[PDB]
């Protein structure tokens, strides 16, 4: 953590372990054996269902099986890429989280800083 | 820092970011640039179209292209 | 105790007797700068190490070749103090003589000749350890830098993200190119030369001319495999089985040792000890997995069965066994001791031969060039092979021998084929897990090249940068037609010389405002420069302290800039090896008994011994007191035993340098803190009363002596004439040479300008005729009283806020220390007048200036020089100069004035050296140097004829000293067998050596001085004419310069507020305000406080060492205090000793050797006279004083035990609640002075290239207005002050002018225009192929 | 290489 | 443009635009002398060279200067980087009517006001006294009024405190994190030549009294003089933006 | 696994100060060499931000941010009084009975 | 280019081999080519070769005079005039370029230190406006012949 910490906040790097979402609600679903990677398919309930994913097998899993998952769901552990936090939540979810996130390093010592402020440059 | 790249001023790009690119695109694009912004007007010596240049830059953008 | 101390002693402290003396700090410069003169009969390092190095040069194989005979560095061309007025630098000529031979073709004919020629100058080192390179005194920063040698590192980590962490070994030579060896993630051996492509290292091996066969036969261990009649057996050894896996059955002798599926235990190897095995059995299924190093042909069909490092199948097994193969070699493969590496690798090597392997290396470092055998091959031998393009330099040859294990540290320059084979096997063995990786920040890595060897490296390159030539002219010319001069140069070989010294982030000026900062100076060891590392080079590692710095290099004295960890200093005894590692005292503890005898450790031999701590009780017979003492074995500390001692620490404060010594109670301040004082004290600048320091270490002296500030004593004596120009000491008889006698007759220095502007000067400290033996400060310089460093003054501190006028760190100080002159620091500037050949004719340096007044020219001669010691102030003229301008065209609104009042306008301008506005002082020199040629105006004769007068008066004086000196020996020859007295003295002092002496030796010694005295007389002769002849000489200006007029200034700043004041404890501050003496707070007594400081400036940054310095300087000062009152009431002389002696005892075992036997009564009454002003006191950077004994020295002094009292206020009268610590402390006046720092600036000059107020002329020029300020603006609605900012004050070039004829007006409104930077950055944007351009209004 | 002087010497 | 000593100092653009011709002259030189091809194409390639090493120098081959071996300066880079236009240039500039010193103490100073050197002030508002002491009858014209000044005549001191009276200034603290690094405070003439500052403020402009230096801005047109009353000004600056907790709270 | 065993009053003695000049050291250049790196990071927020300004009167979205109280772990960080001062309301708030104001 | 010349002019018949021949112009055309290209202020061929001259000189008696020659001994060894020599060498000077960095090493170079003395300081800029005024002022106050006579001559 630290400055160096809110830098990577700032740019919106992705992060080393990033953490697959999910698209669609839905039972999730294997499929094809290990080659390469993995595979990994999106069911929809309702509407089309053209969605699935590669997940490598190396890559430990989360989220349960027979169960139904929505949009933005913890599909794996680590950290969380912003980028996949503007797609699948949404505009006011992705500056909700660099705010929190921004705030913490910050008010781990004693510095105090309103929101509104990040929110400019989270805008920008 | 990337969004810094991209803005619809060229000269305040080509004043932190790299100057010898971002010139040279927005040449072969014949950009055209009008500041509209603070650090253009503070490079060609304006008073900048914020607090009290605001003001002014009203009064004179309210009849300008108008 | 010795003669110098018997005028002023110096109580001791604490314990510990100092074992070793104080070493010449100065040593390293002085020495390194020995060591690159000094004639070596052989190839260690000097002049003669160069010559040998880069000689024979001979030509291209015209056997014409070029030997080096020997070199001579003649006298040089002026002396120290001429060079410094002349500024030209200070160096002796250096003659070569040359040896040209040729062999002509019977045959065997040999020529030769000989002569020595000049090829430039060397400079030369100063007895103080500095070089002369410009009229400034310059210092060589000894420079840290990597050793040669190998070098194992790791690379671990990072590494492809994988953590199977890989190895690296790297040869690093002293002048070459380098060799890496590392390793691939997939155990793969690569080699790479200097930097370039990676190749298998294999390849190397195949260039050194070692076949497949012979390299799988150096690196793993052949295990017989034969198939004797049938049965695969293996000649296997019961060690091999060690760790291992087993995959068959053994029946061995009948009996079944082992099983399919049990591998092989530790049982199993020590039960093939007992049956003593040597032969077993395997199946065909073991050999399926090896491999075989010699080849293998058919002896039939001449057919190849199997090659070299080739895998093994059971269809090649029958292949070789029915050819009738009996004897199979095998790799003994280990995939956990004893890798496969080198066979790994030579599967991924392209190239198997040797031709290939030097076409491939060739290719790889020229490609593009097709590669041949001949040049293939010299470009191969020349890298690492070759004395002419690399050298492994005596360090580096030991180093490296060392670290790979080996015997004979001497070797020679170049590597051999076991030099590479030896450091794979290191490499490979680490790879294995014995060995180790060294520590690259080890101090037993980093050598230090100072001065002495940095000039003989820089020479050399002038050296083979000539080589050329003469390689050239030796081939392609002719016989002895020529000389061994005809084809050298002086310019280029001494350039790689002036380079270094001239300008070199090595080579710079030397840190002269304070004794300890010269003396500090040229003990810094930089790993920046030349060779070394950029601030963004080296990492935020490298700066760090590692536990090998003990007694090299002080962890706390650097600086605290962007410079921080690469700077150090070298400590107090720390010394240099005889190679180039740092190495510290140390003594050995033998028995359990500590010695006196010294063992310098260097960096690597300290690291395997365990030497006790500097702080244990060694006291008593001499045996280690306690039991379990703490020590540092293994680089970590811990606690041993008391048999277990190796060595012991020389003292204390020889972990530190010698500004950290100085801070006293420094086992009180915080590491932070006593950076910053250390840092500090080398800026404070000499005083007018130079003032001992009330609590100091006893460091002074061994800082006062050696900075040549100071003025010793050669031969002892009796002082025969004091003054303030000249000391003539009449040398003892047991004391002097047996001919001429000679007396040392010593010169101080008076006011002379140092490097930083300040006053540097000598005055005396002994009256006349008093015994003064060696050793004796026979005068004092700046910052020095009678021996000790005098760095500040003693200020009477008081901690107590008082109206916020301290209130951050700002420091206030009383009314009465600004009146008695104790911080007025003397300054002295120089500034000249240069009268040169100009467009319109040459200047005229004539006091008929125009547009000038009356007033002015007053203070001018008939030349318009300023007067002798005529006080001026800024704006005043110095030197009256005009230059011309012709065609100036004025308006006709001036015409019309012309032709009013007949006012005509001069063709002349204005030059006028005038004394630089907000300084005033005082001329106290005043030099002339006319251009050859050009006759001299008035006041240059005048100045001419004071040197010559002044010269013959000096000369003349010593010479009448001399002689006296002599006759007087005459004289006692002249009676000792031969009496005359009365007759003698009669006859005139002519006629004594017209007599003589009856058959003796004694006739010679007249015949002895007779001689020397002649020769004396004839010295001087050449002394004068010489020193005449330079004075009228045409003085060397500049090309196209007439005259230059010197004046030196004398300013007397006094301490106003603004200026900076720090603690020798890390404590800064500024004085707010000098506030008058009866405001001033005073306590009971009645006698007022000096300096008022901040309690609130100790609790946060730790700094706790004024706290105690205050309470033992209060104590020190309260026994001055009975001294000055049994002074003043005349009581006697019992009192007095009754007083001191019982003074420099009370402790707890110290050592201080009581008195009473100096000189009763007339000695011990100096000592009480200079004994008013307090008593000194040292204190050992970590032997010093502690608690009870300052509470004990404050109840001598009739003093509280808390160190405290009451202090009454000033002005309201009450006494201030709440007792307040009070005393003395050491204060130093830093070279911050406001007077120098504030500037102002309204309308000035601008730069010519972008219309911008000039930032330069130091105070004239305008402020900085960086981005971050135009942020600032932007964040208020400031819109017209951002711009008359950025537009009126800065660019516009109507913008200026019309605001500034406006604000004169009355009218206050700025008229923006367009920013000149702007119009020029469209300029050269417009220049290129862009075009930018501006529309509508 | 790419200095124009390597495409004269050679 | 010529120097000192009879030296000459000149840019490397020159250097550069002077190969670019000679190098062009020699062309056309060998284009009308009837050359071969393996010369004239190595001088097409030679001017390529010199021209692109002339409009951004580090790209081909980095083209060195004469006697120093240091890389002459092309012309992009006198534009790019933290150094030269654009960045040194029009963004921050030097300007007139300013100066520095080093600052200290100052209790008995208001929250709105600070203590200035009197020779600082005579040096910075120079202009306006030179006008102010040619209207009220004391200087014949603004060269004699010059002279007034420089002889330190007693008049002279009483002009200042007329024209100081209101007359806010700038102070800036040399590393300027924050809008407070630069505020707006009223002069006080003092005597010496260090800055008093008012210690309430210390906190915002970040400085001690260690040796810290300030700098000091004049301001030209009224409307600098209003914005430095009514937005810079030290009593109008109490909370900070970034946080509403006051930025005047009492220190040690 | 050595601790220091004396304070400040009674002095240091030199082994215990080697590795208190290795913390001082860490501290001198970790917050020296840090200068350039905070510069660095506000100069690229002030050229991500600078041509933004406060123009218009209202925009006319009643979009706004759903501000809660940082509350975690054990006690709260900061109250939502705080990340609400000073702002504005999107959508009419009411007491924990619907329908109100 | 020489080479090209050496070419053009060459009779094969007298026997002597080409590259005797060729490199007299090749040399030549190298050596004035210098001269003419060398330094930003170009000098006349006659100059550069009487300036070296003159270092060669200097250059063969470092050896003899120990050091260096005096200032009027070259005047004799060479077949030029004495007075001559301060002005050839006076000349002799290079440009330095404006980017050589000022002391202390910082990115300040010569090019910042440079002044400007071509635009007047308005202090006199004020001189002369109000100068203006007050010669205006007062020739309104003469006649109106002496008025119209002084602004004409
Ligand atoms: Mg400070």
């Amino acid at each position: 953590g630290g400055l160096p910490r809110v830098a990577d906040l700032f740019e919106a790097r992705r992060p080393k372990e990033p953490a697959i979402l999910a698209e669609i609600s839905g039972i999730v679903s294997f499929g094809k054996e290990t080659k390469g990677k993995r595979r990994l398919v999106i069911t929809p309930v309702d509407g089309s269902d053209p969605y699935e994913e590669m997940i490598p097998k190396w890559r430990q899993l989360n989220v349960f099986e027979g169960e139904r998952v929505e949009r933005g769901d913890v599909i794996s552990d680590g950290p969380e890429a912003p980028h996949d936090i503007l797609r699948l939540r949404g505009v006011h979810a992705v500056t909700r989280y660099i705010v929190n996130e921004v705030q913490d390093v910050y008010r781990l010592q004693g510095v105090k800083i309103n929101d509104k402020h990040i929110e400019v440059i989270v805008r920008q | 820092t990337k969004a810094s790249l991209a803005t619809e001023s060229f000269i305040s790009a080509a004043s932190f970011q790299e100057t010898t690119r971002v010139l040279t695109e927005a040449a072969v694009a014949g950009k055209r640039d009008e500041l509209r912004g603070l650090k253009e007007n503070v490079i060609v010596g304006r008073l900048i179209p914020a607090g009290t240049g605001y003001a002014y830059h009203q009064d004179r953008m309210r009849r300008r292209a108008a | 105790y010795s003669y110098t101390e018997k005028k002023r002693i110096r109580k001791d402290f604490g314990k510990r007797p100092q074992v070793l003396d104080v070493p010449y700090l100065l040593s390293i410069q002085l020495d390194s700068f020995q060591k690159f003169i000094e004639q070596d009969p052989e190839g260690q390092y000097g002049l003669e190490a160069a010559f040998r190095s880069v000689f024979p040069i001979q030509s291209y194989s015209g056997n014409s070749e070029l030997q080096y005979v020997s070199y001579r560095l003649g006298e040089p061309v002026f002396d120290v103090q001429e060079c410094q007025i002349r500024g030209v630098t200070y160096s002796a000529p250096l003659r070569v003589k040359l040896r040209l031979v040729i062999y002509e073709r019977e045959g065997t004919v040999k020529d030769i000749k000989e002569q020595e020629v000049y090829m430039g100058e060397i400079p030369l080192m100063t007895d103080n350890g500095t070089f002369v390179i410009n009229g400034t005194e310059r210092v060589i920063v000894s420079q840290l830098h990597r050793s040669p040698g190998v070098f194992f590192d790791s690379d671990k980590g990072k590494t492809h993200s994988s953590g199977k962490v890989l190895y690296n070994a790297r040869i690093i030579p002293y002048r070459g190119s380098w060799l890496d060896f590392e390793f691939d993630p997939k155990d793969n051996l690569f080699v790479r030369i200097d930097r370039r492509r990676k190749l298998p290292a294999t390849i190397i091996l195949r260039a050194l001319n070692y076949t497949t066969e012979q390299i799988l036969d150096l690196f793993f261990e052949k295990v017989i495999f034969e198939i004797r009649d049938n049965k695969l057996q293996m000649e296997l050894v019961p060690e091999r089985l060690r760790g291992e896996t087993a995959s068959f059955d053994i029946e061995a002798n009948g009996k079944v040792y082992v099983e399919k599926g049990r591998r092989i235990t530790a049982r199993h190897i020590r039960q093939l000890e007992k049956d003593d095995v040597k032969l077993i059995e395997v199946p065909v299924e073991y050999i399926a997995g090896k491999v075989v190093a010699k080849d293998y042909i058919d002896e039939s069909t001449g057919e190849l069965i199997c090659a070299a490092n080739m895998e093994l199948s059971l269809d090649l097994l029958a292949k070789l066994s029915q050819s009738g193969h009996k004897r199979i070699e095998t790799l003994f493969t280990n995939d956990l001791d004893h890798g496969p590496y080198i066979s790994e690798t030579l599967r991924v090597d392209p190239t198997n031969d040797r031709l290939s392997a030097l076409v491939e290396i060739y290719r790889m470092m020229r490609p593009g060039e097709p590669p041949t055998r001949e040049a293939a091959e010299s470009l191969f031998e020349n890298l690492f092979f070759s004395e002419d393009r690399y050298d492994l330099s005596a360090v580096g040859r030991m180093k490296f021998n060392r670290s790979l294990l080996r015997e004979e540290i001497e070797g020679s320059g170049i590597l051999s084929k076991d030099d590479i084979i030896d450091v794979m096997k290191k490499l490979i063995d680490i790879r294995n897990g014995k060995g180790e990786v060294d520590d690259i920040d080890h101090l037993g890595n980093r050598r230090i090249r100072s001065v002495g060897e940095m000039a003989e490296n820089q020479f050399r390159v002038g050296l083979v940068r000539v080589e050329r030539a003469v390689k050239e002219r030796l081939s392609l010319g002719d016989l002895d037609t020529l000389m061994p001069q005809d084809m050298i140069n002086a310019k280029p070989i001494s350039a790689a010389v002036k380079e270094f010294f001239g300008s070199s982030q090595l080579s710079q000026f030397m840190d002269q405002n304070n004794p300890l900062s010269e003396i500090t100076h040229k003990r810094r060891i930089s790993a920046l420069g030349p060779g070394g590392l950029t601030r963004e080079r080296a990492g935020f590692e490298v700066r760090d302290v590692h536990p090998t710095h003990y007694g090299r290099v002080c962890p706390i004295e650097t600086p605290e800039g962007p410079n921080i960890g690469l700077i150090n200093s070298l400590s107090v005894y720390a010394q240099t090896n005889e190679y180039g590692f740092l190495e510290t005292p140390y003594r050995k503890v033998t028995d359990g008994v500590v010695t006196d005898e010294i063992h310098y450790l260097s960096a690597i031999e300290e690291g395997n011994y365990v030497i006790a701590q500097a702080n244990s009780n060694l006291d008593e017979e001499g045996h280690f007191v306690e039991d379990l003492v703490t020590c540092r074995s293994k680089g970590e500390s811990s606690l041993f035993s008391r048999d277990q001692v190796d060595y012991m620490d020389v003292s204390t404060q020889q972990v530190v340098s010698v500004g950290a010594s100085l801070i006293p109670f420094l086992e009180h301040d915080d590491a932070n803190r006593a950076l910053m004082g250390a840092n500090m004290q080398r800026q404070a600048v000499p005083t007018l009363r130079a003032d001992k320091p009330l609590v100091g270490t006893g460091m002074e002296r061994a800082v006062a002596v050696d900075s040549g500030v100071t003025a010793v004593a050669k031969r002892g004596g009796v002082v025969q004439y004091v003054d303030a120009s000249r000391i003539v000491i009449k040398v003892n008889e047991d004391e002097m040479y047996p001919g001429e006698a000679g007396i040392d007759i010593y010169n101080l220095t008076k006011y002379t300008r140092s490097n930083q502007n300040t006053c540097i000067n000598q005055m005396p400290c002994v009256s006349l005729g008093e015994p003064v033996e060696r050793g004796d400060v026979l005068a004092d310089g700046p910052s020095t009283d009678l021996g000790e460093l005098a760095l500040g003054q003693n200020m009477r501190v008081a901690f107590m806020p008082w109206n916020g006028y301290n209130f951050e760190d700002s420091i206030l100080v009383s009314e009465r220390v600004v009146q008695e002159d104790r911080f007025t620091t003397i300054h002295i500037q120089e500034l000249a007048c240069v009268s040169r050949d100009t467009k319109l004719g040459p200047e005229e340096i004539t006091a008929d200036i125009p547009n000038v007044g009356e007033a002015a020219l007053s203070k001018l001669d008939e030349s318009g020089i300023v007067y002798i010691g005529a006080e001026v102030t800024g704006g005043d003229i110095l030197v009256g100069k005009v230059t011309p301008k012709g065609e100036t065209q004025l308006t006709p609104e001036e015409k019309l004035l012309r032709a009013i009042f007949g006012e005509k306008a001069s063709d002349v301008k204005d030059s006028s050296l005038r004394v630089p506005n907000g300084v005033s002082g005082t001329v106290i020199d005043v030099q002339v140097f006319t251009r050859d040629g050009v006759e001299k105006d008035k006041r240059a004769l005048e100045i001419e004829e004071m040197q010559l007068k002044q010269a013959k008066k000096d000369l003349s004086e010593e010479l009448q000293i001399l002689e006296a000196g002599l006759f007087s020996r005459i004289r006692a020859v002249l009676v000792a067998g031969g009496v005359e007295a009365e007759k003698l003295d009669k006859l005139p002092r002519d006629r004594w050596l017209e007599l003589g002496l009856t058959d003796e030796e004694k006739q010679n010694q007249l015949e002895q001085l007779a001689e020397q005295y002649d020769e004396l007389k004839h010295e001087f002769e050449k002394k004068l004419e010489a020193k005449r002849r330079k004075i009228t000489q045409g003085d060397d200006l500049a090309p196209g310069v007439l005259k230059i007029v010197k004046v030196y200034l004398a300013v007397k700043r006094r301490i106003q507020p603004g200026d900076k004041m720090a603690g020798r404890h890390g404590n800064k501050g500024v004085i707010s305000k000098i506030n008058p003496i009866e405001d001033m707070p005073y306590d009971e007594n009645g006698t007022p406080v000096d300096i008022v400081l901040n309690p609130l400036g100790v609790p946060s940054r730790m700094n706790i060492g004024q706290i105690l310095e205050t309470h033992l300087g209060m104590a020190a000062k309260g026994i001055g205090d009975k001294i000055n009152a049994m002074l003043k009431q005349q009581q006697e002389v019992a009192k007095l000793r009754e007083f001191i002696q019982r003074a420099y005892d009370l402790g707890a075992d110290v050592r201080q050797k009581v008195d009473l036997s100096t000189f009763s009564d007339e000695e011990v009454m100096r000592l009480a006279e200079n004994l008013r002003k307090g008593m000194p006191i040292a204190t050992p950077v970590f032997d010093g004083a502690k608690e009870a004994e300052i509470k004990e020295l404050l109840k001598l002094g009739d003093l509280p035990t808390s160190g405290q009292i009451r202090l009454y206020d000033g002005r309201t009268g009450e006494q201030f609640e709440r007792p307040v610590t009070v005393g003395y402390m050491y204060m130093l006046k830093l070279n911050h002075l406001v007077d120098d720092k504030m500037h102002a600036r309204s309308t000035g000059s601008y730069s010519l290239v972008t219309q911008q107020p000039l930032g330069g002329k130091a105070q004239f020029g305008g402020q900085r207005f960086g981005e971050m300020e135009v942020w600032a603006l932007e964040a208020y609605g400031a819109a017209y002050t951002l711009q008359e900012m950025l537009t009126v004050k800065s660019d516009d070039v109507n913008g200026r002018t019309k605001m500034y004829k406006n604000i004169v007006d009355g009218n206050h409104q700025m008229e923006p225009g367009m920013p000149e930077s702007f119009n020029v950055l469209l300029k050269e944007i417009r220049s290129l192929g862009i075009n930018i351009e501006l529309e509508d209004e | 290489t790419t200095d124009p002087v390597r495409m004269y010497m050679r | 443009v010529p120097l000192d000593g009879g030296r000459f100092a000149t840019s490397d653009l020159n250097d550069l635009y002077r190969r670019v011709i000679n190098r062009n002259n020699r062309l056309k030189r060998l284009l009308d002398l009837a050359a071969p091809d393996i010369i004239v194409r190595n001088e097409k390639r030679m001017l390529q060279e010199a021209v692109d090493a002339l409009l951004d120098n580090g790209r081909r081959g980095r083209a060195i200067t004469g006697s120093n071996k240091r890389p002459l300066k092309s012309l992009a880079d006198m534009i790019k980087g933290k150094q030269g236009r654009f960045r040194q240039n029009l963004l921050g500039k030097r300007v007139d009517y300013s100066g520095r010193s080093v600052i200290t103490v100052g209790p008995y100073l208001r929250l709105h006001q600070c203590g200035l050197p009197k020779k600082m002030a005579l040096e910075l508002f120079k202009p306006f006294i030179y006008g102010k002491l040619e209207l009220r009858g004391l200087a014949t014209t603004i060269k004699a009024a010059k002279k007034m000044v420089e002889r330190e005549e007693a008049v002279v001191w009483d002009i200042l405190d007329e024209v100081i009276r209101e007359h806010p200034v700038l102070l800036n603290r040399a590393p300027t994190l924050h809008r407070l690094g630069i505020q707006a405070f009223e002069p006080v003439l003092i005597e010496g030549k260090a800055i008093q500052l008012h210690p309430l403020v210390c906190a915002a402009y970040n400085a001690d009294f260690d040796g810290d230096q300030m700098a000091v801005h004049v301001p030209l047109t009224l409307e600098a003089q209003l914005e430095a009353r009514a937005l810079m000004m030290s009593t109008n600056n109490i909370l900070s933006p970034a946080n509403g907790e006051p930025i005047i709270v009492p220190s040690q | 696994e050595t601790p220091i065993t004396a304070n400040f009053r009674e002095g240091l003695n030199v082994l215990q100060y080697f590795i208190s000049t290795h913390g001082a050291r860490k501290g001198l250049a970790d917050t020296a060499l840090k200068t350039a790196n905070s510069g660095y990071l506000t100069r690229r927020l002030v050229d991500v931000a600078q041509d933004l300004v406060v123009t218009e009167d209202d925009c006319g979205t009643h979009e706004g941010i759903m501000m809660t109280p940082v509350i975690e772990g054990g006690d709260v960080k900061e109250p939502l009084r705080d990340r609400v001062l000073g702002r504005v309301t999107a959508e009419d708030v009411l007491k924990p009975g619907t329908a109100d104001i | 280019i020489g080479l090209m010349k050496a070419v053009d002019k060459f009779e094969y018949r007298r026997g002597y081999k080409f590259s005797t021949y060729a490199t007299w112009w090749i040399r030549q055309a190298i050596t004035r080519s210098i001269a003419d290209q060398a330094r930003t202020i170009r000098i006349p061929v006659h100059m550069i070769e009487t300036i070296n001259k003159l270092n060669r000189i200097s250059r063969q008696m470092l050896q003899e005079m120990g050091r260096e020659p005096t200032p009027e001994e070259l005047a004799e060894r060479m077949l030029m005039p004495e007075d001559k020599i301060r002005k050839v060498l006076k000349i002799a000077k290079e440009p330095i370029s404006m980017e050589t960095p000022i002391g202390d090493d910082e990115d300040s170079h010569l090019g910042d230190f440079i002044e400007d003395t071509t635009l007047e300081l308005p202090l006199d800029s004020a001189t002369t406006e109000s100068l203006r005024a007050a010669t205006h002022d007062v020739l309104a106050g003469l006649t109106a012949r002496e008025a119209k006579v002084l602004r004409m001559r």
